[PDB]
């Protein structure tokens, strides 16, 4: 039930672009449960970005990102791709993994776990 | 969500009662080494709490107080609520 | 220790009818016990009905209850209900919701707290 999630990949790009965010799990975790994504921007708190399951069925975009950002898992992969659009401000943060455990969503509230992190920079 | 309260999961060493740990580096879990840097057998021992209302009551916070008194001599603190006799036998009580 | 609990609901139930209860707890306690229903049938002994873990983690069925009754807690107002799925007709019994003080239940014939006797008859 402990998971080394290993992340890797990042750079520098331009605003109003589009990138892609990696998680992917390197140990033994507690079973087969939810992908997603938590931010923080510089002097604010940590935030929920998106929600999303093993299979890619049930798809929770935050607004900020919705129409934009396009999360989905991978045919044989076992990656779930979250596909940015026009990024704005608030989506330009330091990103970790999120993982949750749960087939029927009663609610998005209870965590599992937690994974390293890319670091995605969005500037001129 | 309360991330304000944390706790510890991915800790290397146990705590004799009543120590204190505040320390925040990076845990190194495994044979590869890291250098202080995260990633492979590698964790950070601090996680944050998800704390919301909506919850499950084991998954809710509690908040715990511990006391430890010493029941012993030297004078104490606390004792709810007397004159002295001087030759006769009578119960005393003095400072517990 | 010195445990009051606040237990309401009940009425009139039909053959193949359900109950919603209710068991709110206040008091200062030794140890966080297990609430719970000790119902006795009319005239019987005290009978352990359904037992719900504190930390909800552990639930308890009786075949006399099991396929028509259920214990749940309010995550909110701390009041542990008894909802079931179509209780039977011959439940015309008064049900204390009494309060086990201890942890773990080896045997439930020491009930440390008690509760109040809900009187609901069966029938239509």
């Amino acid at each position: 039930s402990a998971v080394q999630l290993q992340a890797s990949g990042g750079g520098f790009v331009q605003p109003g672009g589009s990138l892609r965010l990696s998680c992917a799990a390197s140990g033994w975790a507690e079973t087969f449960g939810h992908m997603g994504w938590f931010r923080q921007a510089p002097g604010k708190e940590r935030e929920f970005v998106s929600a999303i399951d093993w299979w890619d069925t049930v798809h929770y975009y935050a607004d900020s990102v919705k129409g934009r950002f396009t999360i989905s898992r991978d045919n044989s992969k076992n990656t779930v791709y979250l596909q940015m659009n026009s990024l704005r401000a608030e989506d330009t943060a330091t990103y970790y993994c999120a993982y949750w455990d749960m087939d029927y969503l009663q609610n998005s509230i209870p965590v599992d776990y937690w994974g390293q992190g890319t670091q995605v920079t969005v500037s001129s | 969500g309360n991330y304000n309260y944390r706790y510890r999961l991915f800790r290397k060493s146990n705590l004799k009662p009543f120590e204190r740990d505040i320390s925040t580096e990076i845990y190194q879990a495994g044979n590869k080494p890291c250098n202080g840097v995260a990633g492979v057998n590698c964790y950070f021992p601090l996680q944050s709490y998800g704390f919301r209302p909506t919850y499950g009551v084991g998954h809710q916070p509690y908040r715990v107080v511990v006391l430890s008194f010493e029941l012993l001599h030297a004078p104490a603190t606390v004792c709810g609520p007397t004159n002295l006799v001087k030759n006769k036998c009578v119960n005393f009580n003095f400072n517990g």
